[PDB]
RNA sequence: UCGAGUACGACCAUACUUGAGUGAAAACACCAUAUCCCGUCCGAUUUGUGAAGUUAAGCACUCAAGGCUCAGUUAGUACUGAGGUCAGUGAUGACUCGGGAACCCUGAGUGCCGUACUC
RNA sequence: GCGGCUAUCUGUUACACGACAACGCAGGUGUCCUAAGGCGAGCUCAGUGGGAACAAUCUCACGUAGAACACAAGCGUAAAAGCUUGCUUGAUUAACGAUUUCCAGUACGAAUCGAGACUGCGAAAGCAAGGCCAGCGAUCCUUUGCGAUGAACAAAUCAUACCAGAGGUGUCAGAAUAAUUACCACAGGGAUAACUGGCUUGUGGCGGCCAAGCGAUA
RNA sequence: UCGAACCACCUAGUAGCUGGUUCACAUCGAAGUUUCCCUCAGGAUAGCUGGUGCUAGUAGAAGUAUUGUGCGGUAAAGCAUGAUUAGAGGUUGGUGUUAAUAUCGACCUAUUCUCACUUUAAAUGUGCAAACAAACCUGCCUUAGCCUGCAAGGCCGGAAAGAAAUUAGAGGCACCAAGUGGGCCUUCUUCGGUAAGCGGAGCAGGCGAUGCGGAAUGAACCGCUUAGGGAUAUGUGGCGUCAAAACUUAUGGGCUCAUUCGAUACGUGAAAAGGGUGUUGGUGGAUAACA
RNA sequence: GUACUUCUCUCGUACUGAAAGGGAGAUGCAAUGCAUCUGUGGUGUGCACACGUCAAAUCCGUUUGAUUUGCCCAACACC
């Protein structure tokens, strides 16, 4: 699919989120450093089976007025560019 | 194994109840707002029109007495 | 089981009928309903938008809500050991005034004034006469039957 | 001989469960009253004695005073205070200051609530006391007493139907407020729906 | 029972286990003499007085025996009165037997409607 | 000036569409024109703007066919709910107690009304 | 046992309300679109019947959808819902309020009626909170957005919390997964095969009348 | 004792699996279905059912009809979307011919034959409503709607009665808790299969869970459904003996001889055409002569 | 074993929020103030009310007003 890079606002930039930083210290892997430590077993279950291989795009609308970064999620789509509408 | 049968005498049995009448939770919410925001003010006046009836009654009916 | 969707088994219920087909009346669109009253809930296609589902397709009901352009209707339901007062919310062009109390609408409309002209009115005019009784038949045509082939 | 009238056999307690040696008096005081008499209220003043424990709610003195205000402001002014009669028993108010000088029948009082009555300037009585004033029971004004609000009855329900405002079984108060009980759990008990 | 159109019907769908016709002068006694009981109370009290029939009844024209006959001979004013005060009327099965059960009084068995021969039924029945 | 005339319509073919006939006043209609808003690649369409004119189309009125509507059949037929220690054949067939068609064909007729104006 | 389908969609099954099953039949789905969304206007499609330097297209007829509508199918639509153009982001926030379908009347998913903004397209009435109806995902965890706590106090980080989403569980109401046993063991099962008893009468093998004629029959 | 010894212990290991589970009577009394589950030998959840109830309850009653009023597209029907196609002969291709000719397809026609797609086209169904506020004569208040009053909502008093049958075997909820979650047969119809005492369904009835009476015999069929007895009378089925009943009916009408007659349904089906020059019946058509 | 027991704890009379935290009487005048008792309507025992009604006589079955207890439904207020 496309869309486009501006969109007007009354009530604008895109950056097509992409977050994943995953921390250390977080409090979920900060037990499983705890948790998956040592002896035992891989203690935790992986998702080994296949997937869904279309993906949900969050669509952030960040205001070009300074803050207040919104966000937009759109449809499962394979192939998303910004092209805007050339 | 699907089957159906015997399904319609079970629902006879303790009887398939009639519908609750329309005074019962007959509750005109999540309908339309203009209109319960108008059947709720006038609910209002008609509540005080409701105390204040009672209250000449019972003064009329002391002094009358 | 393997389609069950929101209109399935629904070929010849939401068809039009034939030789009229296309937009809905001026009358469904002048239509006037209140907070009570009765309506037929005849889905007709050729809207498209606010069709209920099958099931409540010759049901009938109460209006329990009136919305600008959707009228809410209340219809018995028998689910299995009871029945529930479902409420649909269907547009305007999905509904017909029904005419289910016509039957007495009409009947006490002129009964009553009947029965006051029968008990005070101004005189009673005397209405529809008896029925089943015996009588002196008189014949205008004799017959036999015995076969015709 | 086809019935089908199988089911129509309502369960009407016959008699009393009850052990306790003065309100099989008091029963029998109320089959000879109840059977022997024109009396409405013997009628129902005996299947409310034959009724069983939890069925028989108290009456608070607030409850008993409110009522009999409501009725002694329709009256004739000076003709008579009918007697409060409640089949449970009285208890008293600690939010009603100020009680009148009301009669009383109760199977039962608590001390703080015969005091209540007796200083205020009413009598309590009781039914072997009330079989001689008015026994048909003229001017006697029968109560029950709110068994709604019971903790036991607000239990009753699912608690995870939409609109079902009861309460779950659950010690831990702090236990069962997360998915299910939250709109941003994946689903939250729907709190109203039509019925 | 009347033979209005709503009951009449009430009457076609159930022919094979039904068997009626049009009731006699002489059997519509016979069944309130013989056999008549009525509701008194919620119990099956036999019409053993005229006494017993205007307790039940009491309205204002069903006093005798005999007057239960005419509210029930003709349609009456009284029918649903009087039938409804009386408890459905137990019987013998007749004498010298049945010729079927399973097939049409007029296909050689006996249900459904027998016009005027079902006096000649519930003679040996009552 | 009287029936209808336009424009608004409600039922939505009895109203449709065919070959014509018919149009007496008005009134629609085509009609004149790019002198403006206008948008037409086009004065076609529409949209500025009026009357040399014309019933040529359009349109309503007439007959007069498919189709459509009403009925007479078709037909108590097909089919059907119920009932047989019915009959055979495991083919439906009749019966009894009821419901009861359709296509067809012979018909009937081929719209109706409702608000304002105008005469 | 391989083989194939559990979550779903249309027709059919399916019996004129609804419901209704089969490794039951036929097909589809796990997408695709900044337009294939929205709106307004203009137009009328498949086909055909004839016509023009070039030679298709401009011609006008007649054209109830025989086309198109992102796709499966079915409904549906003709001064459109299809075609062309215009201007646009309502495909957004939605205080989410209610409801429908599945239903246990629980989710979920998809829909329907709304309300509040803010809006777009329209002269306007109205239309639009996607493209109708298949196209999708819990707890925990990770993650971003969004603007109270860390409990002796204070500050800044850090973490957590509330809130709304995303990463996903296709076994699709969601364990983290390869064999082989004839050396096998156990619990049981005629719920279930080989076996055995039947049953199935078509297969495989036997027979009848009638023979174009073969040779009307030796 | 060995595809992991033996002893003791954890250990009374776990078992959705198999077996068993101890008195009486009384009162009632089912289910094999819904959805969810690494679920399909099990659970959970509804339904069924019991107990305890609460409650003003001839009503907010009904596996029923009537009356109106909607709904539907199956049966039958009929062949436009399709057919399926050859039979009568005549624009478009190839071709066998001597601008003259066909030839088969496409077509062209009047048709035709018999089918799924067609139509408010059934029966059976099913949704609703039907008497004390559903109509009136009135009057409130906020007026939301729309430019005082209509109409609207929440109300209301004055007034209202019936000149939709029946049962009217009492309505309404509520709580607690089992068992069941392997059904099978059958009627009607009907999907799949060569077929079935087959598999999958819809409807109702059954059996299960249930005897009794009789179809010799049978879970299911036919009657009837069930406290302990007596009598009277029937049901289904019968009346020659077994075997109660025509002590072999005063039986009446015909039929029937059968070298395996025939004789109670559903048992499974008993016998399929075919003929005759056979015994009894009926219709078409001669002679007034059959041999 | 029985008898006694201040003290405390426990459950609950108050709920809610993730948390900091907060925290429910009604009516009239007001948009907080002052007297400070069911909160509203509806369905609604019993009794008192008058209402007549075959009613042996007159006490009760009929019923309509009053208050309506419990209960339920609707929608106020408040936390
Ligand atoms: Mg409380
Ligand atoms: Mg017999
Ligand atoms: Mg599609
Ligand atoms: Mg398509
Ligand atoms: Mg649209
Ligand atoms: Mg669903
Ligand atoms: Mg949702
Ligand atoms: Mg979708
Ligand atoms: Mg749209
Ligand atoms: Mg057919
Ligand atoms: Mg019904
Ligand atoms: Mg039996
Ligand atoms: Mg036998
Ligand atoms: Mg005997
Ligand atoms: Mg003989
Ligand atoms: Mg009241």
């Amino acid at each position: 699919v496309n869309y486009p890079k501006k969109k007007v606002m009354h009530c604008f930039k895109v950056v097509q989120y992409k977050a994943g930083k995953a921390r250390l210290f977080a409090r979920g892997k900060r037990r499983y450093d705890r948790k998956q430590s040592g002896y035992g077993g891989q203690t935790k279950p992986v998702f080994h089976k296949k997937a869904k291989t279309t993906k949900k795009i969050v669509l952030k609308l960040q205001c070009s007025g300074c803050k207040s970064i919104r966000q937009v999620v759109l449809k499962r789509t394979k192939h998303f560019e910004l092209n805007d509408k050339k | 194994n699907h089957t159906n049968h015997n399904q319609s005498s079970k629902n006879h049995r303790n009887g398939i109840k009639g519908p609750m009448p329309l005074h019962l939770h007959n509750s005109k919410r999540g309908s339309w707002l203009p209109a319960l925001v108008n059947a709720r003010r006038v609910r209002k006046h008609n509540q005080k029109a409701a105390l204040k009836k009672r209250r000449e009654r019972i003064a009329a009916f002391a002094a009358k007495n | 089981v393997h389609s069950y969707g929101y209109k399935s088994g629904t070929r010849h219920l939401f068809a039009k009928k034939f030789r009229k087909h296309g937009a809905p009346s001026v009358s469904t669109i002048l239509t006037n309903i209140k907070v009570g009253d009765y309506v037929d809930v005849v889905a007709d296609s050729a809207v498209r938008e606010g069709m209920p589902h099958k099931y409540y397709h010759g049901r009938t009901g109460i209006v329990w809500n009136v919305t600008p352009r959707g009228v809410g209707v209340i219809i018995n339901k028998p689910v299995r050991t009871r029945t529930l007062r479902k409420r649909i919310c269907v547009r305007f062009e999905h509904v017909r005034k029904s005419r289910c109390q016509e039957a007495f609408k009409a009947k006490e409309h002129q009964f009553q004034a009947y029965l006051a002209a029968k008990k005070a009115g101004k005189a009673l005019p005397p209405l529809k006469k008896s029925s089943r009784m015996g009588g002196i038949v008189r014949p205008k045509n004799v017959e036999v039957l015995a076969r015709r082939v | 001989d086809l019935t089908g009238i199988s089911k129509k056999s309502r369960v009407i307690r016959h008699h009393t469960y009850s052990t306790n040696p003065y309100i099989k008096l008091l029963i029998k005081l109320y089959k000879f009253l109840a059977k022997r008499t024109s009396s409405g209220f013997n009628k129902v003043v005996y299947q409310r004695l034959i009724k069983s424990r939890s069925n028989r709610a108290p009456i608070s003195l607030s409850r008993i005073a409110v009522v009999m205000k409501r009725k002694a402001v329709f009256t004739a002014k000076s003709k008579a205070a009918p007697i409060a009669v409640v089949v449970g028993d009285v208890l008293d108010d600690v939010r009603m200051a100020r009680i009148p000088a009301m009669r009383v029948c109760a199977l039962r009082f608590s001390k703080s609530a015969r005091q209540s009555i007796v200083a205020a300037g009413g009598e309590c009585l009781t039914f072997d006391q009330l079989a001689m004033i008015a026994p048909t029971g003229k001017n006697t004004y029968l109560l029950r007493g709110r068994k709604s609000g019971r903790e036991s009855v607000r239990h009753f329900g699912a608690s995870g139907v939409p609109g079902s405002h009861s309460k779950p079984y659950a010690t831990n108060r702090g236990k069962e407020t997360k998915r299910g009980r939250r709109t941003g759990r994946s689903y939250k008990r729907k709190a109203f729906r039509h019925v | 029972v009347k033979m209005n159109k709503p009951m009449e019907n009430m009457l076609r769908a159930v022919e094979p286990y039904i068997a009626y016709g049009y009731p006699s002068l002489a059997t519509v006694r016979a069944m309130v003499y013989k056999r008549g009981y009525l509701k008194i109370n919620g119990q099956r009290v036999k019409i053993t007085d005229n006494q017993m029939i205007k307790d039940k009844y009491n309205n204002a024209d069903i006093v005798c025996a005999e007057d239960m006959v005419n509210q029930i001979y003709t349609c009456g004013k009284h029918f649903r009165t009087v039938t409804h005060g009386m408890w459905p009327f137990k019987l013998a099965p007749p004498a010298g037997g049945m010729r079927q059960k399973r097939r049409h009084f007029v296909e050689g068995g006996d249900y459904g409607n027998r016009d005027t021969l079902i006096n000649r039924f519930l003679a040996r029945m009552i």
